[PDB]
RNA sequence: GGGGGGAUGUCCGGGUCGCCCUGGGCACCUCUCCCGGCAGCCUUCGCGGGCAGCCGUAGUCCCGGUUCAUACGUCGCCG
């Protein structure tokens, strides 16, 4: 799908985007795909990001892959740093929570262990 | 100025005693610095001393001795009760200093006054607004502030003020300490109205959007964890909790992915802007090692350019001589490269073409 | 560039002279006949033999009776020996602090040297050991001649200041004692551009001489002073330090984190340097029990006294004046309360090997405090005069609050807020009289809930606004604060306030002409002593 | 180690090294992550390393390896630590229920 | 005063929540064991030592 | 009410402390007072106080005269002169001016 | 074999007795063997160890001018270039070495290099 | 295995409580056993949390498991705390690094994900 | 780093079409003052101030491509 990743990211396609998202392979389209085409990449899906921060599974482990198949692209051509500087805002929005995102979880996991416990006396009753 | 206010209380004493509260209220805005306009804003409040505020909390609230008395409006319409509100003088502290002829024998004071102020001020104003006023303004206990979400959630569950007061009064029981919030919310609460605020929070987290994909914090934290701490074992004794943790788990190794992929493209643009700065040096020609291909170095390194200061014996520093600074571009140099000199160079004005093999 | 220098005349008559001239570059050069070389338009080639050991400035430099050493000291505490006979070095490793000056005496027999710690010994020769031994108050002093390595811009220049004031206590069940803060020597303290102190000494008041020396802290005396880049070293400064009131415990807190320009690479995103060392800070607390001969001994150290995802920087704290119990506030915001107990796991009671049962502190109480935010604090505490009730400013920006505590029970017994007009400073409790310093003063009666004096002070720079400081006196209810009279430098002037309990006028009104740096009150009767930064003593007393 | 961050000599103690030494320094600081009591000083030390030899990685392929095994025992000490506070919550209301 | 040059002394490190004891390493310490059998296995009666 | 008390110690001065004829006594350099020691005991057998009072002043320079022992020359910034004498206290009331700009050394 | 040298005078007054006047690091490695002249108004020293480089020094004027590092590499320059076939050629103790260049430098104007 | 846990800890055996920790049957244990003998256990795998942090996964689930079946026992008895105390402090030796235990990883994970790209260019090659 | 300019080279509407320009992209040399330090020289005890100031970058006749490091007094055995 490396060819159909190239050809979405040098017209501006969004549903030939998502399509190349909905789906390893993975892997082998980024070291398929091009470098200045995954400057475009890491652009809008920075723009993907903001705008929809739900289950990261798939497109978080793509900009991991982006970094790793083409990662040294945006080295070689550097000026565009503001394609990854804008990343590097979302990030610290993206850990504000967690001075106690942990301390949401350890008061509330109990509640939910009690729970299982009260559970645990009552299928056996 | 001990005497002075003495005399100043007698006369707001008559005041009171010929029932005049306008020119009582016009020496109320005389002390504070009817009309009584207002400035803009909850910070930008003149400084009053604590004398005038403790007579004027004792003027407006009331008490009952039956060994479990009630503040009560002895002035439910006032513009000095509003100003209260919005400069945040309706403290308990504030309070107790203002009864300490008669809460001397009571206990438990913290707790009742904490629990009967917002009641007080949700029963004089209905639009609330004077609620959220005070939840931003004033210095809130747990007591007070799980009072406050109590009776904005008997008010819901022109309408978004209340939400506005229940994002605040969020902010501040995130900051309060859990184990207070825990007891008093314990003592407040009934475990179907902990649920209804559980829900509340399990709305906020899903609008704000951490289940709900991507490809189609620390104050609701405290928030709905503390509650559920409060309630505790007492309450249940479902398959609604097991869908509730389950989307708790997705949101927690979203943030894990997060924070490593936090990581990476923080070191990545920090390593690209310090590339930007080697080769602009570079294109200048100050001849630095800098990646030629269009794949990352496993070095996350930058030739930065020669510090021109020299540290020497003991720590006394001199600037680095040129001799030296060739010496340094010298060892910087590699193997083999092509240095094109120009005419441009030959008369004295441009620089040279530097191409080193990729090393 | 010239530090100093001596010379030996060489001799009825003068027939030459022999200089040897030092430097704060680390060397020596001697000129072997000036006399002979200039008496003679034209001159022959002149040159000095050259002499180049120390790293720092060299500070003092002498000829041995009749001249065959070459004797010297400075910065880096080691007394040099040029040989000069033949080419080996003799040295007296390692001093206290830097070596400021040295003198011989008629006779080859008797060195005398003055150390930067406010040190003098008399040695005999091939003795070397302290035949005569003075010390004084050791305190950190704004330097009229300001330093010999301050010449040549060294990485850190070392600038005569005074970023605290100092740490002290009189000792209880002997007060003509004195215990207080220092590194092993002012230059060496002030060097790096923070207080290291990882050293106290006790003083005694009644006559005029620095008592006994120790340790708190990890030190090095005998190890290099300097590190290889040329950056002296920071220590673990002994912050906080306050006495039990029996007579036989002290507990202290001592930091030490990294420099900026030593973590360097812990940056990531927004990771600043600053975010760094305030990361790996390193907070020790010490239990210390002593002896009657003025023994510091440990019983405990706690690496953890406050912790929360990060480690908390601990706030204040706190004696009870009537039991061994030590409460303290950190940044987690929990006042922390301890007491000795018994060594002894399952029956087995732990004894020293001389029969006495082993004794550890621990942390008998705990109590979370409940806050109010309004849209970097600070905590302080004091204990009743009476015990039984705590009461601890937390200090937030300027919503800060007041926190009365019972100690029979964790329970509050109070919470007075809005008392703060900016960070809290400090605070004291006299026998009725919270009395508060902030940006504003504020005494404020509690069984009456009532504020009696309110002062605002002199707005000055930030290093004068932390200078100010305060103490109770508790026998005489008076109170007392120091207070400079407006970056802090030479040229400086502070004044001391005498304050009554029940009145707003000052009962004593007295400016200095430098500033004094720390005030205490005496435990046995009335009255305080201040301690002054060109480093002098003396006491205020009623009557 | 604390004696060389304390007198900060640590990034000198390390920036010489060679191959095998690094090799052998690795194995230690892979070793002794594990251990909370001094992990914070061994992963100052990790953190140099990283800095100072990153760059021969591919030079060295079995370093390498050495440089994924310090992974190789980090990704289970993420689950050491995420295990610690999910059990650290576990205790600390149970605490709460008592009273 | 020349400082006594001492070496590094080793950090006292935290003890967990269960020290190994005094008493426990001393009866551990009672090390040098020689297992000798009974005739033919015999369960052993009984041992004395008097005083 | 409240009193003050003389200030009594203080930081010893950079400038030599000097020896004593015999060895027996040490001479060293406070600011606002100078202090005679025995060797022998090691302890203080006089302290000599020195008024100082004109913001930053200080001991600038003290010697023994070489012309008749137990005598002290001591000088300031402002050039301020004493010729008190050890053992004694005679002469630290009576200095006398030099008419500086700022005294910066001086030697007997 | 510190790669350092030092010079010493004549101690003034005292007969036969000499001292250090100073030393400093030179050379790179070891200083094997020197030899010093003075004549034609020209006081030196030639010191020559194992870095290659011969470091000469004034003797009259030791401390008054600076050294000289002569060129460690010999006065030949031992290269050669046949310029049509653009072959470079350099020999020594027993071996002539050959590389050829193959390429011009306006083709490449760092992976082909 | 109940039974055998519960002679275990009312003997304090070290060699029986090894055989139940080396092997579900976990959580049919730890509903057999019994409750002061729960606080017991609680105490010494404290002794286990300090003295050996290897691979958690078996213990740190049996202590779950553990408050599971008779995390309630502690609150009948609760004058033994220190019990819990005493867990209650090794618990954030054990979070010290994790205020860069992730700051380890992202940096040295890409340096992983570069050698899969590397190593992805010479399998093809 | 900014604010600005004179000048180098560049594409897209382009212009009678040439000098280049406006509208977008711009990287550089230069000048300009406000950023951080560093020096000296007068001033006042100092606190401070003033004065004409340099540098924030690159390869030299040679050449600072330097100079610099922390004690003896006593060891061994085994408890």
């Amino acid at each position: 799908l490396g060819t159909v990743l190239n050809q979405a990211l040098r017209t501006d396609d969004s549903d030939l985007l998502e399509s190349c998202l909905q789906t390893l392979i993975i892997q082998n389209t980024i070291n398929r795909m091009d470098s200045s085409l995954a400057g475009t990449l890491l652009s809008k899906l920075a723009a993907r990001m903001h705008r929809r921060p739900g289950r990261a599974f798939g497109l978080m482990r793509w900009i991991q892959w982006t970094l790793v198949a083409h990662g040294g692209a945006l080295v070689t051509q550097p000026d565009l740093i503001n394609r990854l500087t804008e990343l590097s805002r979302v990030l610290e929005e993206r850990s504000r929570g967690l001075s106690s995102l942990l301390a949401l979880k350890g008061k509330l996991d109990m509640l939910d262990a009690q729970l299982k416990y009260r559970k645990a006396l009552k299928m056996a009753g | 100025s001990w005497s002075e206010w003495q005399n100043k209380a007698m006369q707001a004493d008559e005041l009171l005693q010929n029932n005049d509260i306008q020119s009582w209220e016009e020496l109320m805005a005389e002390v504070f610095k009817p009309e009584w306009e207002w400035p803009s804003s909850r910070s930008d409040y003149a400084r009053v001393d604590r004398r005038w505020v403790v007579y004027a909390i004792n003027k407006v609230f009331g008490w009952e001795g039956q060994n479990t008395g009630r503040l009560t409006c002895r002035l439910p319409e006032s513009s000095v009760l509003i100003y209260l509100v919005d400069a945040g003088h309706l403290s308990t502290s504030n309070v107790k200093s203002a009864f300490k002829d008669d809460v001397r024998e009571v206990d438990k004071v913290e707790e009742l006054i904490g629990e009967q102020l917002p009641i007080i001020l949700a029963e004089v104003d209905p639009t609330m607004e004077l609620l959220v006023g005070y939840l931003s303004g004033t210095q809130l206990g747990s007591s007070e502030l799980v009072s406050s979400i109590k009776l904005l959630l008997c008010s819901l569950g022109l309408d978004e003020h209340r939400t506005r007061g229940l994002g605040i009064a969020f902010s501040k029981l995130a900051a309060c300490p859990a184990a207070e919030t825990v007891k008093s919310l314990r003592r407040l609460f009934k475990p179907d109205e902990v649920l209804v605020l559980l829900n509340v929070l399990r709305a906020e987290l899903i609008k704000d959007g951490w289940t709900t994909r991507y490809l189609d914090i620390q104050l609701i934290a405290d928030l709905m964890s503390r509650c559920i701490d409060a309630v505790g074992l007492s309450g249940w004794m479902a398959n609604f909790f097991s869908q509730f943790q389950a989307e708790i788990s997705v949101a927690l190794e979203g943030v894990m992915e997060a924070v490593r992929l936090k990581g990476v493209i923080a070191e990545a643009a920090n390593y690209a802007k310090r590339a930007r700065r080697a080769l602009a040096d570079s294109a200048k020609g100050k001849a630095m090692t800098v990646h030629m291909s269009a794949e990352l170095p496993l070095g996350l390194k930058t030739d930065n350019k020669i510090s021109t200061e020299r540290v020497r014996s003991g720590g006394e520093i001199v600037a680095r001589s040129s001799r030296q600074i060739g010496h340094f571009i010298s060892k910087r140099r590699g193997i083999y490269s092509i240095h094109r000199i120009s005419e441009e160079m030959l008369l004295g004005a441009a620089g040279p073409t530097v191409v080193q093999e990729a090393r | 560039i010239i530090s100093t220098f001596d010379i030996r005349p060489i001799i009825a008559e003068l027939q030459d002279i022999d200089v040897a001239v030092g430097g704060a570059r680390g060397a020596i050069y001697v000129y072997s006949n000036l006399l002979a070389h200039l008496h003679t338009l034209r001159v022959g080639t002149i040159q000095p033999r050259k002499y180049h050991w120390h790293r720092r400035a060299v500070h003092s430099v002498k000829w041995s009776g009749d001249g065959n050493y070459l004797i010297s000291g400075g910065y880096e505490t080691v007394l040099v020996l040029w040989q000069l006979d033949t080419g080996r070095v003799d040295f007296l490793p390692h001093l206290s602090a830097a070596i400021e000056n040295i003198v011989v005496s008629p006779k080859g027999s008797a060195y005398a040297l003055h150390l930067d710690d406010n040190s003098a010994m008399v040695l005999s020769t091939a003795e070397m050991k302290p035949s005569m031994y003075v010390s004084g108050i050791q305190s950190l002093v704004l330097g009229d001649r300001p330093s010999k390595d301050a010449l040549v811009r060294r990485v850190w220049r070392p600038i005569d200041e005074i970023a605290s004031p100092l740490v002290a206590t009189i000792s209880p069940q002997n007060p003509s004692h004195m215990f207080l803060c220092v590194g092993n020597g002012q230059q060496a303290t002030v060097g790096g551009g923070a207080t290291s102190t990882p050293l106290v000494q006790v003083f005694d008041i009644s006559s005029f001489q620095g008592v006994a020396k120790q340790a708190i802290a990890r030190t090095n005396p005998t190890d290099v002073n300097i590190t290889s880049e040329g950056v002296p070293i920071i220590e673990p400064t002994a912050t906080k330090l306050a006495f039990s009131h029996d007579g036989k415990w002290l507990a202290s807190i001592d930091e030490w984190q990294p420099p900026e320009r030593d973590t360097e690479a812990y940056l990531t995103g927004s990771k600043t340097q600053s975010d760094a060392c305030k990361e790996r800070r390193e907070i020790y607390l010490k239990f210390w029990e002593v002896g009657a001969d003025q023994s510091l001994e440990l019983v405990t150290r706690i690496n953890d006294a406050h912790y929360t995802k990060q480690t908390e920087s601990i706030f204040d704290l706190a004696s009870d004046p009537t039991s061994a119990r030590f409460a303290t506030i950190g940044n987690d915001g929990m006042v922390r309360f301890w007491s000795p107990k018994l060594r002894k796991r399952d029956g087995l009671m732990a004894t020293r090997p001389d029969g006495q049962p082993l004794r550890s502190w621990s942390c008998s109480r705990v109590v979370p405090l409940p806050v109010h935010e309004r849209q970097p604090y600070s905590g302080a505490i004091t204990f009743s005069e009476d015990g039984s009730i705590l009461f601890a400013a937390f200090g937030p920006p300027s919503g800060a609050l007041v926190v009365a505590i019972d100690t029979q029970t964790g329970t509050v017994r109070d919470v007075v807020s809005g008392m703060f007009k900016g960070d809290i400073r400090a605070m004291k409790s006299l026998s009725s009289c919270l009395i508060m310093l902030s940006d504003d003063l504020v005494v404020y009666d509690i069984v009456s809930d009532e504020m009696l004096a309110s002062y605002t002070l002199k707005e000055t720079s930030e290093a004068a606004k932390k200078l100010t400081q305060l103490a109770v006196n508790h026998q005489s209810r008076s109170f007392a604060l120091a207070a400079p009279i407006p970056k802090l430098k030479r040229g400086t002037k502070s004044e001391l306030l005498i304050f009554n309990i029940e009145d707003e006028e000052p009962k004593l009104v007295k400016t200095f002409s430098q500033v004094i740096i720390s005030v205490c009150a005496v435990p046995s009767s009335s009255g305080f002593v201040v301690v002054d930064s060109a480093a002098q003593v003396w006491s205020i007393t009623e009557g | 180690l604390t004696a060389l961050r304390h007198r900060s000599a640590l990034r000198e103690a390390l920036q010489g090294r060679d191959e095998l030494s690094v090799i052998n320094i690795l194995r230690w600081a892979g070793k002794y992550v594990a251990d909370p009591r001094y992990r914070s000083i061994c992963v100052d030390v990790a953190f140099h390393l990283i800095d100072l030899y990153a760059e021969h990685v591919g030079g060295s392929a079995e370093l390498a390896t050495q440089f994924q095994q310090l992974l190789a025992k980090v990704n289970r000490e993420v689950e050491k630590a995420e295990l610690a506070i999910v059990t650290g919550g576990m205790v600390e209301s149970l605490m709460m229920s008592v009273e | 005063m020349a400082a006594e040059v001492v070496p590094l002394p080793q950090l006292k490190l935290p003890s967990g929540p269960s020290p190994i004891t005094a008493e426990q390493r001393y009866w551990r310490s009672f090390k040098k064991q020689k297992s000798h059998t009974s005739t033919a296995n015999w369960p052993i009666s009984h041992i004395s030592f008097p005083a | 009410s409240w009193k003050v008390s003389k200030p009594m110690g203080g930081r010893m001065s950079d400038i030599d402390p000097i020896f004593s004829q015999d060895e027996r006594h040490l001479i060293i350099t406070y600011n606002t007072s100078i202090q005679v020691y025995s060797t022998e005991d090691s302890l203080l057998v006089r302290r000599i106080a020195l008024p100082l009072t004109p913001s930053a002043t200080h001991i600038v320079s003290s010697a023994l005269s070489k012309s008749n022992p137990d005598y002290l020359w001591v000088a300031c910034s402002d050039g301020r002169i004493w010729h008190i004498n050890w053992t004694s206290g005679e002469g630290v009331d009576t200095p006398s001016t030099i008419d500086t700009k700022k005294l910066l050394d001086m030697a007997v | 074999m510190d790669r350092r040298t030092a010079v010493y005078e004549p101690m003034a007054g005292q007969s036969g007795r000499w001292s250090k006047v100073f030393h400093r690091r030179y050379h790179q490695h070891d200083v094997k063997a020197m030899a010093s002249f003075e004549g034609k108004g020209m006081s030196v020293v030639v010191s020559g160890g194992s870095d290659a480089s011969p470091i000469v020094l004034p003797l009259r004027a030791l401390g008054k001018e600076f050294h000289r590092t002569l060129p460690h590499l010999p006065q030949h320059p031992t290269v050669l270039s046949a310029p049509k076939a653009r072959y470079i050629l350099s020999w020594w103790e027993n071996e002539i070495r050959i590389w050829h260049l193959l390429n011009s430098a306006q083709q490449f104007l760092p992976l082909n290099l």
